[PDB]
């Protein structure tokens, strides 16, 4: 079935295809192109009752695709640009127009409803980033000298020696070199200017003119939703007093009045008229606040996200700082895991050896025994237990002491410990 | 044939700006920020950029190798035009096939001079070199045009509102000759992306 | 569009050395080889 | 014709005729099964109960059915039946005579064998059970061995559980220690590697209970049966 | 008419019997061509079981309880035969009531046999007599009873049937008194197996 | 016949005593009442 809606712009009336009226919104916009009128692109449509008009919202949750509370459209390309009968049928028009401008109530309402939430939404981002630029304000001083630290930890790295035997895990070399050639695209001195761009691209002086022209804008926001929402303030009560006497005339008609009931008719379409004029009043403080409002609102966003990754890859950029007295550290460990392994492997062959003896010599005990006795007498069953075979201890030999661990050298542990930079310390 | 000279200019103009790039890659300016810079943002780049020259270095001799084989790609094509299509031996032709040649040799006199600079360097890094998988120039020509497109953007954003259409453009030209040169449809549905992107951003013009 | 665009920028769609290291020498006097080719051809200017 | 199948027993007779003199060897066997049964009788049988009785009189109490008492009357029937004296002459002058429908002869013949196997493997239990004697001696003997490897093996295997538990307490503590300063620092697994392996500790495990199936007979009662039994308290 | 008496009368022949089976585990005996060559392997199994007679009177003195079991049965109000008429002008039959009362008696010192062999086990034995789990007389009557029908084969392939065919009713009848005592179903099974061997007795008569 | 009852011989069929034991004293004194009561009813004959 197709959709029967409204649209404000086009008289309160509006038409759409019947995936608009039970399938998504997007069928909608797609429609909003039908029924002589611009797509969604120069459109913009909410349910009866304020429902902003959701693509991905089924119009059957929307519940507005008939005449019975149908859905009111905006359209954005309209912004870019003997004779008895008539007693009912003048009346006829009044009630719809009088129906209309309930629905044109319900429009400029669905128009205060996006403004509340995009008041709402726009102030919400407003504090966060306040709190974020504020946080990276506060924050400005101690990235700066994070970054010198990381400089002066880039130099000493330079000064520490290469991988050393570790290069075989698959001559004069440097773990900088090291540390810069994973990620060959994003070497360190990448990371750092990246950093430094969006810190400058960050500059307060910049920053806070952004935050107080935003505060200007929606402040202006704030205003035109109390000024062009109060631009028909008056209407309510007069359309009630001549729908109500065009109703009392219609039913005392049953022609001096006829005319007059007539020329009210009339009368009524200049308010109709005048009720236009307040629309497009309305209308152009709402998109040129929205649209305003929209290109400042993903800035900010934008600037989140910017002020968010900058936080993000200073920590990154705090990672690499440890490195130097890490790997320093790291080598020592991989020593004394080494002399671990030593020590214990020769435990281990010191056990398996009295192991080996003990079990070889209790299992010759038992084969004695068994020579002995082994089914050579009826006294086994009655003495029955004993040929169990001696203690299951552990002769055999561990597993692996660790064998992924990389190769190293002791004495490539002195040369660099000689060669190393004043981390000499680190692995001292 | 002035359309295969369009062509040809095309691949001038993308070897030109990657050329550019590469100047780039061989000492980075802060001048693209705009309003200022941290004074010891400049001196810590400065330290980092001193030590770890060799590999920029290196980066920057292997963006010059595929500009050259790009040059002597169109110099084989020049050869065949010349053969065939001379299109009445056009002097704009002429001077084009002229800039490229100059350039040319230019780019084997940087290819020699950095080679040789390399020698210790590509001698003592030898073992990492070979446990290194090496950088695809093409992944440093697409990461030039993407900081380019983002930094525009944000000059764009932020109040800086000029030079965004010169620099637009240019970013364009190189993602176009990117894309001539991708040769790999696994990326380049990306390239495609960001080609659209950029010419769906030309609108604002 | 243009500034929608930032967001799709914001992402990185993204895309054994001293073998070429070795082919580096002979990478280097094929160029020059054709540089001394490609000036001869500009002769014909 | 059944000579023939009585062949089989006659061939038995000269196994019987072996057995001859290998029974009257047996029956001193079976002499010195009765002296051992004495002394059997003269040793105790408390130890590993499952109480004061001897050694002999568990024994043929060990089976309620039959004991040696019962198995010698049976050797000694089995004797008469095969009697030297007349049955064994009996026997050979039939199977002299089998030469002079030979069912009979041969049935009997064959059973008589048959009865003479059985009192022979007979005669061979008796012969375990007079080594009997010295088997529980050896028996008590192997089962003071086995406590004391049993002592001797929990001690040493206790002692090297402890100190395998402490290393590996030990080198868990200074694994634990590394792996914590900077557990994820300089991409430590992709820098250096393999540095995360926990130390194996198999070694710092105990044993499982072993030989508990034995009849818990005590070394100190053995050593006092042995004591109290000097007769042929070698084994 | 006679039932209440004659019945008891039957199972006394038969504990009379297993008194002389149980004088019979008092004292070893040869038949079947008497004493052998070395007939002091006879007289050894007399010293071993001199050595051993305390557990051959054990099982004597049980089998008497077995049996005074039912003599008690009997004895404790024994008015039944006369309440079924047996006793009924049989005086008679009340005196040889009165023999199986001294018969009882006798079992009675057994009995006091036994007392002294609990107590001699409770010396020596006593845990082994706990753990005795041994079989009852009953077990002990029917492997003698084999064993004398082993005899009488043995005896039979001997020519000596004479006495041999006495021997077998002697047999048949404890196998009667067995199977009267026959409690358990093996204890029927065995006393079909009984049957069947008297049937070939019978045969062989 | 007597084949039969020499493997009868050579296979013959087959079938804690403390509880038993124990009541050995009670039943002797059990079984002295009884005989003691039936001795008194055999002068009824």
């Amino acid at each position: 079935m197709k959709l029967y809606v409204f649209l404000v712009n086009t008289g309160t009336t509006l038409t759409f295809d019947t995936e608009l009226t039970v399938q998504t919104v997007a069928d909608l916009k797609h429609a909003i192109q039908s029924k002589y009128k611009i797509a969604i692109q120069h459109q913009v449509l909410v349910v009866n009752g304020g429902e902003c008009m959701a693509a991905d919202r089924r119009v059957c949750t929307y519940s507005a695709g008939t005449d019975t509370n149908p859905i009111f459209l905006f359209n954005k390309e309209m912004i870019l640009c003997e004779m008895y009968e008539v007693a009912k049928k003048l009346c006829s028009f009044c009630e719809g127009l009088v129906h209309d401008e309930h629905l044109q109530h319900q429009g400029w309402a669905a128009i205060m409803a996006n403004l509340e939430d995009c008041s709402n939404s726009y102030q919400k981002l407003l504090f966060k980033f306040e709190s974020i630029y504020s946080n990276y304000l506060q924050s400005i001083e101690d990235i700066k000298l994070k970054l010198t630290h990381l400089g002066t930890a880039v130099s000493v790295m330079a000064k520490i020696p290469l991988l050393e035997c570790l290069t075989r895990h698959s001559f004069n070399v440097s773990l900088l070199d090291w540390i810069n050639v994973q990620d060959r695209p994003n070497d360190v001195e990448s990371l750092v200017r990246k950093c430094f761009d969006s810190m400058s691209r960050l500059d307060p002086r910049i920053i806070r003119p952004f935050i107080a022209e935003c505060r200007q804008t929606i402040a202006k926001l704030d205003n035109q939703n109390m000024k062009a929402i109060k631009g028909l303030e008056d209407r309510l009560y007069a359309l009630d007093q001549m729908i109500a006497s065009c109703g009392r005339l219609v039913n005392e008609q049953k022609l001096q009045n006829h005319r007059k009931l007539l020329d009210i008719k009339q009368k009524c379409t200049t308010a109709k008229q005048e009720l236009a004029n307040n629309l497009h009043v309305r209308l152009k403080w709402c998109c040129f606040v929205m649209l305003h409002a929209d290109q400042d609102g993903e800035k900010l966003q934008a600037l989140l996200r910017l002020v968010i990754e900058l936080l993000e890859r200073v920590k990154i950029v705090e990672a690499l700082s440890t490195v130097p007295q890490m790997y320093c550290l790291a080598v020592v460990e991989v020593v004394r895991r080494k002399m671990f392994i030593k020590h214990y492997r020769e435990w281990a062959g010191a056990l398996v050896k009295d192991g080996k003896r003990l079990y070889e010599a209790e299992k010759s005990k038992r084969e004695s025994f068994g020579k002995l006795f082994r089914k050579s007498f009826l006294r086994n069953r009655l003495f029955r237990g004993l040929d169990s075979w001696p203690p299951s201890f552990c002769t055999q030999k561990p597993r692996k002491f660790d064998c992924e661990l990389p190769d190293i050298s002791l004495k490539d542990l002195q040369f660099l410990q000689s060669f190393c930079p004043s981390e000499v310390q680190p692995f001292l | 044939h002035t359309e295969i000279l369009r062509g040809l200019r095309f691949t001038l103009l993308f070897v030109q700006h990657v050329l550019e790039i590469a100047a780039l890659k061989g000492s980075a300016s802060e001048a693209a920020g705009g309003p200022e810079y941290q004074l010891q943002e400049s001196v810590v780049a400065d330290q980092i950029s001193l030590l770890s020259r060799e590999w920029g270095f290196a980066e920057q001799l292997v963006l010059y190798l595929k500009v050259a084989e790009l040059l002597s790609s169109g110099l084989q094509s020049a050869i065949d035009q010349i053969r065939a299509g001379k299109l009445c031996l056009s002097s704009t032709v002429k001077q084009v096939v002229r800039r490229l040649n100059e350039l040319y040799k230019a780019s084997v006199v940087s290819c020699q001079g950095l080679s040789l600079r390399l020698q210790r360097f590509f001698l003592d890094k030898q073992r990492l070199l070979d446990r290194i998988h090496s950088i695809t120039a093409e992944r440093l020509i697409f990461s030039h045009a993407v900081q380019m497109v983002q930094s525009a953007a944000l000059d764009e954003m932020f109040q800086h509102r000029e030079g965004c259409v010169p620099r637009y453009h240019k970013a364009l030209l190189l993602l176009e000759g990117l894309q001539h040169m991708l040769s790999d449809q696994a990326d380049i549905e990306n390239v495609t992306k960001c080609k659209l992107c950029i010419e769906r951003r030309l609108s604002a013009l | 569009d243009l500034g929608t665009f930032y967001r799709e920028f914001q992402n990185p769609p993204q895309l054994s050395m001293a073998e070429d290291l070795d082919s580096l020498p002979e990478k280097l006097a094929v160029h020059e080889k054709n540089v001394r080719e490609f000036d001869a051809f500009v002769e014909t200017l």
